[PDB]
C-alpha cells in the first residue's frame, strides 16, 4: 500500500515553503503600498524610484500628470555621505 | 533671509554606517597584531584567516563584493586551508619557535617610525581623505546617459579581462601552470 | 590609512622573528594583502575598473606563490622534521 | 566614394625601408601574398629540426629505451612544424609591414584594394 | 584612473582629461622643441585634481567655515522642519512648499 | 536595519542560546610525550590541486557574466585560457599525482 | 554631486536657489516612471529629432554639454510634454490601463502586451504614432508584437490580439 | 594487450572508449567545441539563420551633422 | 515605503529562518520514516503523534546532555568551530528566492555568495577535528576536509556551466530564465554531476566516511557529544536542505510553476518546496540503496571522471552558445 | 527489464537534452530580444531625463558660485580648464533639519 | 631625447564603449591629424629614397 505517514514529514516540509513564499509576498506587497514589488533593480530603476519620490512622496508612487508641480525643480536628492568615495 | 541649503536625514534607500569601517579596521590591526604575537603557528593561521574576514567583510561593505567574495573564496577558501592542512600535520614545538620579543622593542618602535613616516606621505588625498569641526563631505548626484545599462563589477571586469588585457591572463595562467607542475616535481615520488 | 597599519604588521614580523619560519610566510602574506588593499581602495576613489583587475591578478599570483612556498617547505622538512631553527 | 576621412585612427609609425602596406594583415592575405620561396624556406626550417635531433642522436646516442627515441621524434617534429611554420609566416607578413623588400606586394595590394573599390566591397571586408 | 573603463561599466571618471594631457603633450611637446610640454603643466594639474580632489578639498572647506560662521550669526525665527521638507515639490502641499521656499 | 543585517544576528543568537542552554543546565564536572608520525604527501596535492584548480575557476566566472559582449573575440582568449589549465591538468592525471592506483 | 554610487549616505542636501532670469522656464515633466515608460515609444515617435540634435549638441560640446546646450535642453522637455498632453487627451484609460499594469509588473514590458495592444491601437488612430524598434531580426515576428511571450508570469488570452498598424 | 595509439589509432580509440571511458569521452566531448565552431556558423547562414544585430548598450548618436530642427521653442512655452 | 523599514525585515528574516529549521526538524524524522519504509519497518511513530515530536525530543536531550570537551586544551578553540560551521550553513537561506526577488537579500552576486559561505563552513570541520586532540580523529576529519575541497570544485564548475546560460549570478535572474526551460533538459549531465557533488558535499552516504564507525579509522562525527553534536547535525541537515534548495534552483526551475498576492506567493514557495522535497527524498534514497565508497575511490572518482567531464563541457557549452547566437545578454532583464 | 538497459536510456537522454537545447535557442533569441526592446525604451527617455538632471546641476553650480563670491568675495579656481566637473564635496550646514 | 614618443598610439582609441555620456569624450581630431600627417611623412621619405637613389643604378 501506501505509507502515509512516511509522507507526513514531507508535506510538513513542503507546507514552510508555501508559508515563506505566501509570507514573503504579503509583506512586501504591503511594503511597497498594496503593490507588488520590484527585483533585479539595477541603477537605472533605483534612480527611476527615486524620482517618483520627489513627484509623489513614496517610492512606489505613481502619477501621469504631464506638468510637474511646483519646487519639483528644487527637491532633486543629492546624497550626503562622509567617508567612503 | 531663506535658507537656501538645506539639509536633511534619508527615510529609505539609506546606506550603510561608516561607523561599521571603523569596527572592522580595529578588528583587521587586532588580529593582524595576534598574528605575530602568537605563540602556536596553527593559532597564527587562525588569526590570519580572521584578517581575510574583516578585510573581505570591508570590500563588500564599501561596494566590492566580487572582489570581497573572491577573498573568501580563494585565500580563506582555498589558500588558508592549504596552510592549516601542512601545520597542522608537521611535528611542531612551541618552544622551538619562540624569540624573546623583547630584544626586538626597541628596533619594532624605530621601524614603525621610519616606515610609516614615509609610506603615509605617499598616500594620495583619497585614501587620507577620513582618517586623522569643518569636516568635509561627499557628494552625489545621478546621470541618466550612464546608466543606461550598467554592468556590475564583475561584469565590467569580464568586459575587458579577455580581450583588452587578455595578455594579463596568459601570464598568470603560465605561473598557475608552472605552480602546477613545480609543486607536483618538488613533492612526490615519480 | 589601514593599509598602512596593515603593512607595518607584517613588516614587523621579520623584526619580531627569530626562529619561526612559518610566520615568515605569514607575513609575506599580509604584506600581500595590505598592499591589494591599497590598491582595491584606491581604484575605487579614481573610479577604474583596472585597479580591481590589478587585484585579481595579484590575488592569483599571491595563491601561486603560497603554493610553490608549501611545497618547497614540505621538500624540507621530508628531509629535515623541523620548521625550527636553533638559533 | 570617398570616405572623406582615409585616416581614421592613430597608427604607430615605424622607421622600415620599404613602403608599409597593412600593419595588421588578414591572416588569408599573408598566406596568399606568399612567395615560393617562402614554402621553401619553411619547410627546410620545420624540418631541421627533427633532422638535428636524428643528427644528435647518430653522433651522440642518447641510450634511450625500446621506444623512447620515436617518442622525442614526435614531438621534434611537431616543433619543427610549429617553428617552420611561424618563420614561414614572418617571412610573408614581413613584407607587409615594410620590413623586408615588399615591390611585388606594393603591387599586388594595390590591385587587389583598387579592385574592391571599384566593386563598392569595403577594403577589408565586413 | 586613466584606463578608461570605470566600475559601472562604462567610461573612467577621470579620463577625459589623461586623453586631453595626452593629447597636449603629443601635439605640443616635439624634438624640434621641447619646452612645448611646459603647456602641458595646466593639464597635468587638472588630471591629478580629478584624481584626488586636494583643490577643491581646501576650497571646500574654506567656504564651508564662512558659510557656517555667517549662518551662525543670522537668527531662524522659523526654520523649515523636516517633515515640511520632505514635502517639497509634492502633489498636495502646496503650503509646505511655499513655506520651505519663504514665498 | 536591512534583512541581511538582521539575518546574521539572529543566526548568531541562535548559536548563543544553544550555547546558553548547555552551559547552563546540563550537568558539569571536570572529568579531565606524543609520537611523530610521517604524513601522506597526498593531503598536500589535494590541496595543491584544489586551489590551482579553484584560481583557474574564478577566473572565468567573469567571462560567463559577460559574453554578450565578449562574443567571438572573448570566447578565443577564454578558450585558450581554458586549453592552457587543461594541460597542467592533463599533467596531474598523467603523473597519477593523485595515487590512483 | 557625483556619479559615484554612494554606500554610506545618511543625509540629503537641496538648494532652494532658482535659476537666473537669464536662462528662459520650462515646466518640468511631472510623469514618474512607470507612465513615461508606457508612453516611451511614442516619445521616441515624435521627439526622435529633438532627443538626438540634444545629445548632438552635447558631444559638440565635451566637458561643457551641461551650460551650453540648454535651450535644446528646454526643446526635449516641451516635445515630450506635448505627447504626454495629446495621450492624457485622446487614450487616458488605455494609458492608465498600460502603466498600472506595469508599475505591478516589474516594468517589463512584455507582462502588459493586452493593454499595450490596446493602447498602440488607440495612440496610432489618434496620434498616428508607431511604436518602433531598429533591427530587429526579419526573420522573426517583432516581439512586441508575438501571441504568445515565453517569459510572462500569466499567459496571454488568445483572444487579445497584438495591434499591428494599418491591418 | 594494452594497444599504443601511434602503433594503432582506431585501436586505441576503440579500448579507449571500453576501458578508459571518463578520460576517453571527456577528450570527444571537448573537442567537438572547436568542431561545432568551425561547422554550424557555416550551415546557419546556408539555412539562412542570420544573427541578431547586437542590443544597444549606449545612447546611439546619430552620425553627421545636427538637423537644424525648428519647434518647441521658447515662445513654444505656456 | 509604507511601514517602518526595520519592522520589514524582521518580519522577512522570520518568515525564512524559522519556517526553514521547521523544515530542517522534520527532513530527519522523514529521512528515518522513509528509510524505515524501504527497509519494511515503520521509524518513529511514538514520540508525539505519528512521531513529529521525534526531532524535538533528540534536540532537547542533546542540550541537557553534559560535555566533555578536550583535556583542557583550549576552551574557546573547542566551541569556535561547531560555531562557525552552524552559522554559515545556515547563511545561503539568506539569498533563496521564494518568488521573484522574494529573498532576504535579493544580490546581483548571489550565487558567489553561497560559495563564499559554504568555503567557511569547512573550516569548523578542519578545526573541529585539530582541537580534538587525538591523532586518529584528526586524521578522518582531515581527509573529510580534503573530500569537501574537492567537490566544491565540482560544485563550481557545475554552476559556472548554469551561469553560461542565465548570464547572472543572480538567483531570481537564474529562475526566470528557466521559463524558457529548465536546465535540467539541456543541461543534464551538468545536474546529475551536480547532484552527485552535493551528496559528496554534505558527506552524505554514500560518501559519509565522516559518520563511517564500521570503518576502522573513521568516524570523527561520531565522536561529537551533546551540545557539539547539535551543532553539526543541525549544519549537516540544514545544509542538505540548502543543496536540495539551490539544486532545484539552478536546475529544476526554481519557484516556477510546472491573482492575489498571497496566493501566488504561495504556490510559488509550494512549488520550490515539492521540488526540493522531491531532491530531499533523493537523498534519503541513495543513502539507503548503496555501500560506502572508500576515500581512495572518491577521490579517484572527483579527480578522474567528475572533474574531466565538467571541463571538457566547460570547453562544448559556451562554442554552442556563440555557435547559434545564444549568447545572453547580461544587462538587468529578468 | 529494459528499464535498465543502457540503449534506451541513452536514446531518451539524447532527446531529452536534443528538446531542450532547442528550447533554449528558442528562449535565449527572445530574451535577447526583449532586451533590444528594454535598451530603446530606455534610450527615448534619456535626453528628457538628462536635460532635467543638466539643468539641476547648472542651477546649483551657479547658486555654489554664488554663494563663494558673496562669502569669499571671490571665486577659488579648482580646474585650469573651463569644463564642468561635477562636485565631489559640498559645503553643507553645520546641523540638518529638525525633526 | 627629451620629447617621448608614444610607444602606443593606440591608446588614443582607448575607451569603454558602453553606458558613454553625451559629451564625455573629447575631441581626437588634432591627435589624429598629427598621426595622418607622421605616416605621410615616413611614406614619403621613403617613396623618394628607393625611387630617387634607385634611378642611378
Ligand atoms: C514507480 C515504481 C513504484 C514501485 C512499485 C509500486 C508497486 O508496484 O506497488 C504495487 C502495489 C500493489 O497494491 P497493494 O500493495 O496490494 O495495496 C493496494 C491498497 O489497497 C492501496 O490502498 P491505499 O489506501 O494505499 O490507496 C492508494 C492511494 C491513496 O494513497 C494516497 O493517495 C496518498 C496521498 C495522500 C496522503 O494512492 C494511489 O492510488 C496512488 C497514488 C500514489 C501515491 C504514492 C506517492 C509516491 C510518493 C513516494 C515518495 C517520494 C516523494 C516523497 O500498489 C500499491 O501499493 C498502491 C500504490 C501504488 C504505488 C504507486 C507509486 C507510484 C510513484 C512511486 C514513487
Ligand atoms: C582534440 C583531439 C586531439 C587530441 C586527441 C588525439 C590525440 C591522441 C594522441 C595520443 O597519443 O593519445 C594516446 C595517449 C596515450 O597513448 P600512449 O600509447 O600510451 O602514448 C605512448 C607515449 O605516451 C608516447 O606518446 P606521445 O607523447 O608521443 O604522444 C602524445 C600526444 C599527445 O598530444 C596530443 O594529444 C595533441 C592534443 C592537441 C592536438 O602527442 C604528443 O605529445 C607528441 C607531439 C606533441 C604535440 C604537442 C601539441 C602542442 C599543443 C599545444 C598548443 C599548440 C597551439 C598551436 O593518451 C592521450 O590522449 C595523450 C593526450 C592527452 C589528451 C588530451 C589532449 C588535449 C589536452 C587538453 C587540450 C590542450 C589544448
Ligand atoms: C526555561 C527557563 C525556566 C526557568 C529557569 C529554570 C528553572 C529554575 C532553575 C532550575 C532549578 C533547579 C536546577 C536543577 O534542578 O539542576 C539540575 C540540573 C543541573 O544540574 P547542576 O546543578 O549540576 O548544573 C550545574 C550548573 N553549572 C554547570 C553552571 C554549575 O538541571 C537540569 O537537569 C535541567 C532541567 C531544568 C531545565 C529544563 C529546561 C527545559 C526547557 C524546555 C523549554
Ligand atoms: C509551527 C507549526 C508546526 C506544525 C506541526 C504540526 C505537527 C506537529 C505537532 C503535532 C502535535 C504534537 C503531538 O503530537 O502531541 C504529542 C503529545 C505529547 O507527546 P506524546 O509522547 O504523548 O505523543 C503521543 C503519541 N503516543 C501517545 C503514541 C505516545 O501528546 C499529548 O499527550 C498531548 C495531549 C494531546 C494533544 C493532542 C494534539 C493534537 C494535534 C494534532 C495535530
Ligand atoms: C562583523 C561581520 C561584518 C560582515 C559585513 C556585513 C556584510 C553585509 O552587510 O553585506 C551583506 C553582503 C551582501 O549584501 P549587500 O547588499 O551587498 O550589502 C548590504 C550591506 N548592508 O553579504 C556578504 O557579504 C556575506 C556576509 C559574510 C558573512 C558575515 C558573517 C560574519 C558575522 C558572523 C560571525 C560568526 C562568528
Ligand atoms: C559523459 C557522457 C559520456 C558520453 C558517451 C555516451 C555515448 C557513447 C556511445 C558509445 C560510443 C560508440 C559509438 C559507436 O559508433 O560504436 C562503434 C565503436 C564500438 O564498436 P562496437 O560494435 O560497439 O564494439 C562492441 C562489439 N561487440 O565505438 C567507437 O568506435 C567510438 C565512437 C566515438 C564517437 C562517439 C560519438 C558520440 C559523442 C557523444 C557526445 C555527447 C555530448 C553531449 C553529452
Ligand atoms: C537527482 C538524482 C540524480 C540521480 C541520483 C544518483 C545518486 C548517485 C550518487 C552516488 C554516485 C556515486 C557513483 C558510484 C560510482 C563511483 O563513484 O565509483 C567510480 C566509478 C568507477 O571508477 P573507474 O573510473 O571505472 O575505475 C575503476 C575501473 N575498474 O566511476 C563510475 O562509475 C562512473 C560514474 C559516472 C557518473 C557521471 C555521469 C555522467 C552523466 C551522464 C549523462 C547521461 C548521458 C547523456
Ligand atoms: C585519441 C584520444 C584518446 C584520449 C585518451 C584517453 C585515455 O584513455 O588516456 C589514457 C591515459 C591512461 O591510460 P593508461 O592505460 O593508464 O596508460 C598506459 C600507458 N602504458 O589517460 C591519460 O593519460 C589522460 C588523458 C588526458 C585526459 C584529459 C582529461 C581532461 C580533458 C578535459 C577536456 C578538454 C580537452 C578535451
Ligand atoms: C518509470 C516506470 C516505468 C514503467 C513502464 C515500463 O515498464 O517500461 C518498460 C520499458 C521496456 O521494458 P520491458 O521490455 O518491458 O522489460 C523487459 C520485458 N521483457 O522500459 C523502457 O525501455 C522505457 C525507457 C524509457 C526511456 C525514456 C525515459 C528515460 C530517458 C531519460 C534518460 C536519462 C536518465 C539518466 C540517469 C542516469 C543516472
Ligand atoms: C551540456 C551538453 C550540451 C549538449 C548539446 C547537445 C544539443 C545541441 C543542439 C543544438 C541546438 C539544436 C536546435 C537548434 C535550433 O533551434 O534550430 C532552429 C534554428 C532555426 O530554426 P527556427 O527559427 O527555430 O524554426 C522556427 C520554429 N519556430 O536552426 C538552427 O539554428 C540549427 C542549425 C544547426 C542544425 C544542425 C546541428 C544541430 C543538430
Amino acid at each position: 500500500p501506501v505509507p502515509f505517514e512516511t509522507l507526513i514529514p514531507y508535506g510538513i516540509i513542503i507546507a514552510m515553503f508555501g508559508v515563506t513564499g505566501a509570507g514573503m509576498a504579503k509583506v512586501r506587497h504591503m511594503f511597497n503600498g498594496d503593490k507588488r514589488h520590484r527585483w533585479s533593480v539595477d541603477q537605472w530603476d533605483k534612480q527611476q524610484m527615486e524620482r517618483d519620490r520627489r513627484l509623489t512622496g513614496h517610492l512606489r508612487g505613481q502619477t501621469d500628470n504631464p506638468i510637474a508641480p511646483p519646487g519639483f525643480e528644487f527637491n532633486n536628492p543629492w546624497k550626503v555621505x562622509x567617508x567612503x568615495x | 533671509s531663506q535658507i537656501s541649503l538645506l539639509l536633511l536625514k534619508e527615510i529609505y534607500t539609506n546606506g550603510s554606517t561608516h561607523i561599521m569601517l571603523d569596527i572592522l579596521s580595529v578588528l583587521a590591526v587586532i588580529s593582524g597584531i595576534c598574528v605575530i604575537i602568537s605563540k602556536n603557528p596553527i593559532v597564527s593561521v587562525l588569526h590570519l584567516i580572521g584578517l581575510f574576514a574583516y578585510v573581505s567583510f570591508y570590500l563588500i561593505l564599501i561596494g566590492l563584493n566580487f572582489v570581497g567574495l573572491s577573498y573568501l573564496i580563494v585565500y580563506i577558501g582555498a589558500v588558508s586551508i592549504l596552510f592549516l592542512f601542512i601545520l597542522m600535520l608537521i611535528n611542531i614545538r612551541t618552544s622551538e619557535l619562540q624569540s624573546n620579543t623583547s630584544n626586538s622593542i626597541p628596533l619594532t618602535i624605530l621601524v614603525g617610525i621610519i616606515i610609516s613616516s614615509f609610506l603615509f606621505k605617499m598616500l594620495p588625498y583619497g585614501v587620507i581623505i577620513s582618517n586623522q569641526k569643518n569636516d568635509l563631505f561627499f557628494i552625489t548626484s545621478k546621470i541618466w546617459d550612464g546608466a543606461l545599462a550598467e554592468n556590475n563589477h564583475i561584469s565590467s571586469i569580464g568586459n575587458i579581462m579577455y580581450t583588452n588585457y587578455n595578455v594579463w591572463l596568459i601570464l598568470a595562467s603560465f605561473i598557475l601552470l608552472l605552480a602546477m607542475v613545480g609543486a607536483i616535481v618538488i613533492t612526490i615520488k615519480p | 590609512n589601514i593599509t598602512l597599519i596593515l603593512f607595518l604588521i607584517g613588516i614587523l614580523g621579520f623584526v619580531l622573528n627569530r626562529k619561526n619560519i612559518i610566520l615568515m610566510l605569514i607575513s609575506i602574506e599580509i604584506m600581500l594583502l595590505s598592499i591589494t588593499f591599497l590598491i582595491l581602495l584606491s581604484s575605487l576613489n579614481m573610479d577604474d575598473i583596472i585597479g580591481q583587475t590589478y587585484a585579481i591578478y595579484i590575488i592569483v599570483v599571491a595563491g601561486a606563490e603560497s603554493a610553490i612556498g608549501l611545497g618547497i617547505l614540505v621538500a624540507f622538512y621530508r628531509l629535515r622534521g623541523s620548521i625550527a631553527i636553533e638559533y | 566614394n570617398t570616405p572623406t576621412q582615409t585616416y581614421q585612427f592613430p597608427s604607430k609609425t615605424v622607421k622600415t625601408d620599404y613602403p608599409l602596406i597593412d600593419n595588421d594583415p588578414h591572416f588569408t592575405r599573408v598566406i596568399r601574398y606568399a612567395r615560393p620561396s617562402d614554402y621553401a624556406h619553411g619547410l627546410a626550417a620545420a624540418a631541421a629540426g627533427p633532422a638535428a635531433l636524428w643528427l644528435m642522436e647518430r653522433i651522440s646516442p642518447s641510450q634511450v629505451g625500446r621506444g623512447g627515441f620515436a617518442k622525442a621524434m614526435r614531438l621534434a617534429g611537431f616543433i619543427g612544424l610549429a617553428g617552420g611554420f611561424l618563420y614561414f609566416y614572418q617571412r610573408s607578413i614581413l613584407r607587409f609591414y615594410g620590413m623586408s623588400e615588399n615591390a611585388r606586394e606594393v603591387e599586388m595590394d594595390m590591385r587587389e584594394m583598387t579592385d574592391r573599390v571599384k566593386a563598392g566591397l569595403p577594403l577589408y571586408g565586413e | 584612473m586613466a584606463s578608461g573603463y570605470g566600475l559601472n561599466g562604462g567610461p573612467s571618471r577621470c579620463f577625459p582629461f589623461w586623453q586631453e594631457l595626452l593629447a597636449c603633450y603629443v601635439t605640443n611637446s616635439s624634438e624640434d622643441n621641447p619646452d612645448g610640454k611646459n603647456k602641458c603643466i595646466p593639464v597635468m594639474e587638472d588630471y591629478y585634481e580629478c584624481l584626488h580632489h586636494r583643490k577643491e578639498a581646501a576650497r571646500v572647506r574654506a567656504l564651508q567655515a564662512a558659510y557656517r560662521e555667517a549662518e551662525a550669526k543670522k537668527l531662524q525665527e522659523n526654520p523649515p522642519t523636516a517633515g515640511q521638507i520632505r514635502n517639497l515639490g509634492l502633489l498636495n502641499k502646496e503650503e509646505d512648499t511655499k513655506k520651505v521656499h519663504c514665498a | 536595519m536591512s534583512a541581511m543585517s538582521i539575518y546574521i544576528i539572529f543566526v548568531s543568537i541562535i548559536a548563543i542560546l544553544f550555547l546558553a542552554i548547555d552551559l547552563i543546565f546540563a550537568p558539569h564536572n571536570p572529568y579531565k610525550s606524543q609520537s611523530r608520525s610521517p604524513f601522506n604527501i597526498s593531503f598536500f596535492i589535494y590541496g595543491l590541486v584544489f586551489l590551482l584548480l579553484d584560481l583557474e575557476i574564478l577566473l572565468l566566472y567573469p567571462f560567463a557574466v559577460s559574453e554578450y559582449v565578449n562574443s567571438a573575440y572573448g570566447l578565443a582568449a577564454a578558450l585558450i585560457f581554458i586549453g592552457i589549465i587543461t594541460i597542467g591538468f592533463v599533467y596531474e592525471l598523467g603523473h597519477d599525482a593523485l595515487k590512483v592506483h | 554631486m557625483a556619479t559615484r554610487k554612494p554606500a554610506f549616505n545618511q543625509h540629503v542636501l537641496l538648494d532652494t536657489t532658482p535659476l537666473p532670469d537669464s536662462i528662459p522656464k520650462v515646466k518640468e515633466i511631472g510623469a514618474s516612471s512607470a507612465p513615461l515608460l508606457s508612453a516611451s515609444f511614442f516619445i521616441g515617435a515624435r521627439c526622435k529629432d529633438y532627443n538626438d540634435d540634444y545629445m548632438q549638441c552635447k558631444n559638440e560640446n565635451p566637458g561643457r554639454g551641461e551650460f551650453e546646450c540648454l535651450k535644446e535642453g528646454r526643446r526635449v522637455t516641451r516635445c515630450a510634454r506635448s505627447v504626454l498632453k495629446d495621450i492624457n487627451t485622446h487614450c487616458l484609460e488605455q494609458f492608465r490601463a498600460h502603466w498600472q499594469c506595469l508599475d505591478n509588473n516589474n516594468q517589463q514590458l512584455w507582462q502588459c502586451r493586452p493593454a499595450e495592444w490596446k493602447l498602440n491601437k488607440c495612440v496610432y488612430e489618434n496620434l498616428k504614432l508607431e511604436k518602433v524598434i531598429p533591427d530587429q531580426p526579419k526573420n522573426s515576428t517583432p516581439v512586441h508584437l508575438r501571441q504568445r511571450q515565453i517569459f510572462a508570469h500569466h499567459a496571454i488570452p488568445p483572444w487579445e490580439r497584438p495591434f499591428i498598424p494599418g491591418q | 594487450t594494452t594497444p599504443r595509439f601511434w602503433s594503432t589509432p582506431l585501436k586505441y580509440c576503440r579500448w579507449a572508449a571500453r576501458e578508459r571511458p571518463a578520460l576517453f569521452f571527456s577528450v570527444v566531448i571537448g573537442a567537438l567545441g572547436p568542431v561545432t565552431l568551425a561547422t554550424v556558423p557555416p550551415l546557419r547562414r546556408l539555412i539562412g539563420d542570420v544573427d541578431a544585430a547586437p542590443i544597444p548598450l549606449t545612447y546611439p548618436i546619430p552620425p553627421g551633422p545636427r538637423k537644424q530642427l525648428k519647434g518647441y521653442d521658447d515662445d513654444t512655452e505656456d | 515605503m509604507s511601514y517602518s523599514q526595520t519592522i520589514n525585515s524582521l518580519v522577512e528574516v522570520v518568515l525564512v529562518l524559522v519556517p526553514s529549521l521547521v523544515g530542517i526538524a522534520y527532513v530527519t524524522v522523514g529521512e528515518r520514516k522513509t528509510m524505515g519504509s524501504m527497509q519494511r519497518r515503520l521509524g518513529p511513530n511514538a514520540v508525539g503523534i505519528y512521531g513529529l515530536l521525534q526531532a524535538f525530543a533528540d534536540a532537547l536531550k542533546l542540550l541537557l546532555k553534559e560535555y566533555v570537551g578536550p583535556t583542557q586544551a583550549n576552551l574557546v578553540l573547542f566551541f569556535l568551530g561547531p560555531v562557525i560551521t552552524l552559522i554559515f550553513s545556515l547563511l545561503g537561506y539568506a539569498v533563496i528566492p521564494y518568488g521573484p526577488g522574494l529573498a532576504v537579500n535579493d544580490l546581483s552576486t548571489g550565487i558567489l555568495y553561497m560559495l563564499a559561505v559554504s568555503s567557511l563552513a569547512t573550516y569548523g570541520i578542519l578545526l573541529a577535528g585539530w582541537s580534538a586532540n587525538s591523532k586518529y580523529a584528526f586524521l578522518g576529519s582531515l581527509r573529510s576536509t580534503a573530500q569537501l575541497i574537492s567537490y566544491e570544485l565540482v560544485l563550481s564548475s557545475s554552476i559556472l556551466l548554469v551561469i553560461m546560460l542565465s548570464g547572472s549570478l543572480s538567483l531570481t535572474v537564474i529562475v526566470e530564465s528557466q521559463r524558457a526551460i529548465w536546465y535540467i533538459l539541456p543541461l543534464l549531465p551538468v545536474f546529475i554531476i551536480f547532484f552527485i557533488g552535493s551528496v559528496a558535499e554534505t558527506n552524505r552516504a554514500p560518501f559519509d566516511l565522516a559518520e563511517a564507525e564500521s570503518e576502522l579509522v573513521s568516524g570523527f562525527m561520531t565522536e561529537h557529544a551533546a551540545v557539539i553534536f547539535v551543532f553539526f547535525f543541525l549544519a549537516e541537515y540544514g545544509s542538505i536542505v540548502l543543496m536540495c534548495i539551490l539544486t532545484s534552483i539552478l536546475f529544476l526551475g526554481g519557484y516556477l510553476l510546472i491573482n492575489a498576492p498571497t496566493v501566488e506567493g504561495s504556490f510559488y514557495g509550494l512549488s520550490l518546496g515539492v521540488k526540493t522535497s522531491i531532491l530531499i527524498f533523493v537523498f534519503i534514497w541513495t543513502r539507503a540503496s548503496f555501500p560506502r565508497i572508500r576515500f581512495d575511490q572518491l577521490m579517484s572518482f572527483c579527480w578522474t571522471v567528475l572533474l574531466p567531464i565538467l571541463f571538457a563541457l566547460i570547453v562544448l557549452v559556451p562554442c554552442i552558445l556563440y555557435s547559434f547566437n545564444i549568447f545572453p545578454v547580461n544587462i538587468s532583464l529578468l | 527489464r529494459g528499464l535498465f538497459r543502457p540503449r534506451p536510456l541513452l536514446a531518451g537522454a539524447a532527446v531529452l537534452m536534443l528538446y531542450g537545447w532547442y528550447k533554449l535557442v528558442k528562449g535565449i533569441r527572445e530574451q535577447n530580444e526583449l532586451a533590444r526592446e528594454k535598451m530603446w525604451a530606455r534610450i527615448h527617455l534619456i535626453p528628457l531625463l538628462q536635460a532635467e538632471e543638466d539643468r539641476d546641476h547648472v542651477r546649483r553650480y551657479l547658486a555654489d558660485q554664488a554663494r563663494e563670491k558673496g562669502l569669499l568675495g571671490e571665486n577659488i579656481k579648482v580646474y585650469n580648464s573651463d569644463r564642468y566637473v561635477r562636485p565631489t564635496f559640498a559645503v553643507t550646514p553645520s546641523k540638518p533639519a529638525q525633526e | 631625447s627629451r620629447h617621448i614618443e608614444l610607444k602606443y598610439p593606440e591608446v588614443f582609441s582607448h575607451g569603454s564603449p558602453f553606458n558613454v555620456p553625451a559629451g564625455f569624450y573629447p575631441n581626437l581630431d588634432h591627435v589624429i591629424e598629427h598621426y595622418r600627417k607622421q605616416h605621410l611623412e615616413e611614406e614619403e621619405r621613403k617613396a623618394k629614397k628607393l625611387a630617387a637613389a634607385a634611378a642611378a643604378a
